[PDB]
């Protein structure tokens, strides 16, 4: 019993969607 | 497929009960407590539906340590003055037991329902035990015989055993092949007519009940 | 291809064996997904459900699991009848187990086959089954059917009731048959006999688990009907003040919460004033917090306008928002906040510093646990300080000085959520930026010496703030940035995401740095182009910061530049797109900020034009007299608003964008059309000026500071267009003046990448699958039917959904526009079909097109899917052809 709400809604590090190029592109240039 | 079909949605009643009723965080209800209270010399039977009626609200995932004190201590229950209630929830939490873990959970009840005369000899039957031999099932204490729900128990594990024998005598010839076919048809057949007909004798009245 | 696969299945279906024939059922659905069109889901259900004929119960069983699976493609069978009759032969077995295998694939299919008579009758003949599992199916079936036919439900109410009331009923099955009663909504008779059936179900089985079954459906009923949902509420807080067991107290809080959510307006001041003594009076806190989470539901929405002095629920959200409990602080601090900021009546004043010492409390209660619990409340309590900055700007201060105070002494995860709120404030009051640069940049300092694994997320939400609240460029700052980035962080990612927040906010000198940095960190060449591209569009934008007011050779010289770099970028970003990653949004925005800026340079020489003199011989005779100027206004004019024209295409072709790049793109629309419009009105048309330029919106409230320098620019421009209309003659230097400074204001003030231009989020798409190099005779015209599919990425109505799909059709000759139709048709399960009509009298060669547009809910049209063609080869018949040769021979 709960809910969840974004302080930012506008935010661009929120993880609620991943994409395939930014995803090769943090793997690739993570360290 | 009796053993799935259960696990169908019918209207949603037990997700409801169970979000309302077990978030009380009251999780003091452990398989030691339930273990405790069947141990009780004058035993409260009270007491111990008090436990197993909040199990009907676990899942069946959750409800796995339960197992071995509701199905080693329902010897117990074949006792007389034994409330129909707490056989109802006993065959109910089997049901839920059985859609996780047959296997297991049969062999555990199998060895639980044995008739303790001479338990000196307790006779611990393995899975490869009662595959060979499904008839052991019925060979449980008679107070089973007139115990409705532990009778459904015991017709459950009985119907499940012949078609694990079916399985596990076509897995043995193949086995030790390297006619045979007919004299295994032959023997689940007379496997298979006897169960019905020890059934049947189960359905007669004793010449206790017939006086 | 579709079908080789399904016959793939098929043999497996076909082999006798028990587990290939199970493999292959379970191995349908996505078969569905990979091709959800109505001819390989007709034959794949009707192959299906003669399986399910023939096969054994766990056959049946697996059928039975597909089907629930499949209630979205079901609507595509279109053979219902013979999939439904194969499928319905097996409710006349003898077996129970295949009856309610049945009967639950027959509840599964509901949808599809509501008042079929025969399947009302086998669910009302199997509910008096003696077969508990075939009783159970039959509830099940005969739920889904009320849910969707009103004839069976008038047919089963009776029966069901029965049922329930009947002593002969064990308690279990009384428990499974009462939600049955939640689908008695089709009629008022009805769904009145239903709430008197639930009111005696309510008093003559008071057991905690019949009560709230009965509570629940009664619930659901009357959120289905409307028409009791008032006096259902008064008999909710009737149970929720009265009845003492916390279990039905708990299911009370959950179904007022769900009438809050569904019908906030029906909700009297009573129903409040109830709600509000029972979380006052009781002594127990989850069911206070319980209460208060419904009443914070309410606050949110009108409900709290009906309710309105200091009143009980003010009262009660003084007292909780300083409860020690900090769920029920967060519950009373949000109802302080939509009472402060929904209601602006005087009378209730008092209450705004509450709200906020209130917040400022909670703030520093959440911060030192990192707890999800403590983090939940502290995303709570950030978001209603949001809400407050935006509702009471006066407030926007104590509000920022309570988040750097508190910075200062907050762990990690807590500083990364207040720094994301002081981003959404800063966002929208840019003024406040100035006053919190010192915090953050001291915080900015000290994180970065110690910066291991989590600070990571803490520096680029340090630096998102750094760039939001900075609303001039950087020059220490942006030192101190650049030496905490190369000091420590080997985080490539890091550096990334912060030079994104930098060129979204427009610091494209840090962004450049930081993404000549990363390169020589990828692997991929791709990724390396996509890096430098961005490298090279940071620095085009760096160059045209230094822009003089007034001088226009520095002017033309810095596009120059900008162009220059503009175009190494966009070669390297040509460079960068691949299959699946095309890059496309990218491309058409760069490209069209690399037009508008050569179209600013060719307007910066029309103004340098007027200084090379017209010829004497047109001088001697009005507009025509200012000579090769004229023309090349003319030229101008026509080129900006081509650009203003492709600007929108791009809007409309961003159907998956969010909305501040949408906004974004809206914005250098609006600037080619002032660039236009400045251009007609003082040179080509200065007597059809139109109407002054009246705002409508006034101050209108911008979501960004890019948003505001763009307005105040358009403002400042059309104020100087106006001023200057008739006063002098279209020869003037004046306008050339007017123009070259409404250059130089439209550049000096730096672009913004947005969202779309990094992170791809909704990504729809459409299938279209039509049918057939194809001949078509000339007096039979063509019968074109076209399928398509919606298809999604994860959410799919993130940003927008799709209300209607227009299918526009064009037919080309000789591969010219020759069968203009449309058809709007709305898709129902993410599925559309229409048939098309196309004349091919002309014989020949003829190129189909056809185009899918999107419709959204609001109403605005996207142009989204495929333009896919096909060719048409039209030749006349041999008959016709036979007969005009005989006729003329």
């Amino acid at each position: 019993a709960a809910a969840d709400v974004s302080v930012w809604e506008e935010n661009w590090e929120d993880d609620i969607v991943q994409d395939d190029f930014n995803q090769q592109l943090r793997l690739e240039m993570e360290r | 497929v009796d053993d799935w079909i259960c696990e169908e949605e019918i209207t949603g009643t037990d997700a409801l009960l169970r979000r309302m009723l077990l978030t009380n965080n009251a999780k003091n209800h452990s398989p030691k407590q339930l273990q405790e209270a069947f141990s009780a010399v004058p035993v409260n039977n009270t007491q111990v539906m008090q436990i197993i009626e909040h199990l009907t609200l676990l899942s069946a995932s959750e409800l796995i340590p339960y197992a071995e004190v509701l199905t080693s201590n329902m010897s117990q229950l074949l006792n007389s003055g034994v409330p129909r209630r707490i056989l109802q929830t006993v065959n109910k939490l089997w049901m839920v037991l059985n859609t996780v873990m047959p296997r297991r959970l049969w062999v555990m009840t199998v060895n639980a329902l044995q008739p303790s005369i001479k338990f000196v000899r307790q006779q611990k039957y393995t899975q490869n035990d009662l595959m060979i031999d499904p008839l052991i099932v019925l060979r449980c204490d008679q107070r089973v015989h007139r115990c409705p729900p532990l009778m459904d128990i015991t017709l459950h594990m009985l119907n499940g055993y012949l078609l694990a024998s079916k399985a596990y005598l076509s897995a043995h010839l193949k086995e030790t092949e390297q006619t045979r076919e007919e004299l295994k048809n032959a023997l689940l057949a007379a496997q298979d007519s006897a169960a019905v007909q020890i059934l049947l004798e189960i359905c007669l009245p004793t010449e206790e009940e017939k006086a | 291809d579709a079908n080789s696969a399904l016959m793939e299945l098929d043999k497996g279906l076909r082999s006798g064996k028990l587990g290939e024939q199970c493999e292959a059922v379970v191995r349908f659905p996505r078969l569905f997904q990979k091709y959800p069109f109505p001819i390989l889901i007709n034959s794949a259900f009707l192959k299906l459900a003669d399986v399910f004929r023939v096969g054994n119960n766990f056959l049946r069983l697996c059928v039975l699991k597909v089907t629930q699976q499949s209630e979205k493609h079901l609507e595509k069978i279109l053979n219902v009848d013979e999939f439904v009759k194969r499928i319905f032969s097996v409710i006349h077995s003898n077996d129970p187990v295949a009856r309610a295998i049945t009967l639950r694939m027959l509840g599964s299919l509901a949808s599809i086959i509501p008042e079929r008579k025969n399947a009302h009758h086998s669910i009302r003949q199997s509910l008096d089954s003696h077969d508990n599992v075939e009783v159970e199916a039959a509830v099940f079936a005969a739920a889904n059917f009320s849910a969707q036919s009103k004839d069976f439900a008038v047919g089963i109410c009776n029966k069901i009731s029965e049922m329930i009331q009947g002593l002969a009923t064990p308690v279990d099955l009384k428990l499974k048959l009462i939600p049955i009663l939640q689908h008695m909504h089709h009629d008022a008779i009805l769904a009145s006999s239903a709430r008197q059936l639930l009111q005696q179900l309510v008093t003559s089985y008071p057991s905690t688990k019949m009560v709230i079954v009965s509570l629940h459906t009664f619930t659901l009923l009357a959120a289905s009907s409307l028409v009791d949902t008032p006096k259902q509420i008064q008999l909710l807080l009737q149970y929720l003040k009265n009845d003492p067991r916390k279990a039905v107290k708990r299911l009370a809080i959950q179904d007022l919460k769900l009438l809050a959510n569904k019908t906030p307006h029906t909700w009297s001041r009573e129903n409040i004033q109830a709600l509000c003594e029972c979380a006052l009076q009781t002594p127990y806190d989850s069911l206070k917090l319980g209460m208060l989470s419904v009443l914070s539901t309410l606050s949110g929405t009108i409900a709290i306008k009906h309710y309105f002095r200091s009143s009980d629920l003010v009262k009660l959200a003084q007292e909780c928002c300083y409860h020690n409990n900090r769920g029920i602080a967060a519950h009373g601090v949000r109802v302080l906040t939509n009472i402060t900021v929904s209601c602006q009546e005087k009378d209730l004043l008092a209450l705004e510093q509450d709200a906020v010492f209130g917040l400022e409390s909670l703030l520093v209660l959440c911060s030192q646990d990192d707890s999800p619990g403590a983090q939940a409340t502290l995303k709570i309590a950030l978001n209603c300080m949001v809400k407050l900055a935006k509702g009471r700007p006066h407030l926007s201060q104590s509000v920022v000085e309570t988040l750097l105070t508190q910075l200062h002494s907050a762990q990690d995860a807590a500083r990364i959520l207040m720094c994301h709120c002081l981003a959404a404030i800063a966002m929208q009051l840019p003024v406040l930026g100035d006053g919190m640069l010192g915090d953050l940049m001291e915080l900015y300092k000290v994180i970065g010496r110690s910066a291991t694994d989590k600070q990571q997320e803490l520096l680029v939400s340090l630096a998102t703030v750094i760039f939001v609240a900075s609303q001039k460029a950087l020059s220490v700052e942006s030192k101190a940035v650049i030496k905490q980035q190369l000091e420590s962080v080997s985080n490539g990612w890091t550096v990334y995401r912060i030079a994104r927040q930098a060129s979204r906010m427009g610091n494209h000198d840090m962004a450049k740095e930081l993404y000549q940095s990363l390169l020589t960190q990828v692997a991929s060449e791709h990724f390396y182009f996509w890096l430098n591209s961005l490298k090279e569009f940071s620095h085009a934008e760096q160059c045209l910061t230094g822009l003089q007011e007034e001088n226009y050779s520095s002017a033309l010289s810095c596009i120059a530049e900008s162009l220059k770099f503009y175009h190494k970028g966009i070669a390297s970003l040509t460079a960068a797109s691949t299959p699946l990653n095309p890059l496309s949004f990218q491309c058409e925005f760069v490209k069209l900020r690399i037009d508008l800026l050569q179209a600013f340079s060719q307007l910066i020489c029309t103004c340098n034009s007027l200084k090379t003199s017209p010829p004497p011989a047109i001088a001697t005779t009005d507009l025509q007299r200012c000579g090769r100027i004229s023309n090349q206004m003319k030229q101008s004019m026509e080129e900006f608003r081509s650009l203003a024209s492709r600007y929108g295409d791009l809007y409309q072709a961003s159907f998956d964008a969010d909305s501040a790049t949408l906004r974004n793109v809206e914005l250098q629309q609006q600037s080619c059309l002032l660039i236009s419009h400045a251009i007609e009105a003082l040179i080509l048309d200065p007597e059809s000026a139109s109407f002054q330029e009246y705002g409508s919106t006034g101050t209108a409230h911008a979501d960004s500071e890019y948003e505001r320098r763009m307005m105040s620019v358009y403002n400042h421009v059309l104020e100087e267009v106006e001023s200057l209309n008739r006063k002098y003659t279209p020869v003037s230097y004046m306008h050339t003046a007017c123009l070259c400074n409404a250059i130089i204001a439209l550049l000096k003030v730096p672009l913004s990448f947005q969202r779309y231009f990094f992170q791809k989020l909704q990504s729809t798409s459409i299938k279209l699958a039509l049918s057939p190099p194809i001949a078509v005779q000339n007096n039979q015209q063509l019968a074109l039917k076209v399928e398509g599919v919606v298809q999604h990425g994860s959410k799919p109505g993130l940003f927008r959904k799709i209300q209607s799909v227009c299918l526009n059709v064009s037919s080309t000759l000789q591969s010219n526009m020759t069968n203009e139709m449309e058809q709007r048709v709305e898709p129902h399960n993410d599925y559309f079909s229409t048939q098309f009509l196309l004349n091919f009298a002309i014989l020949g060669t003829h190129n189909i097109t056809v185009e899918s547009s999107v419709k959204d809910a609001n109403g605005i049209v996207w142009k989204t899917g495929p333009r896919t063609t096909i060719f048409v080869k039209s030749l006349e018949d041999p008959y016709s052809q036979q007969i005009r040769l005989q006729q003329q021979q």
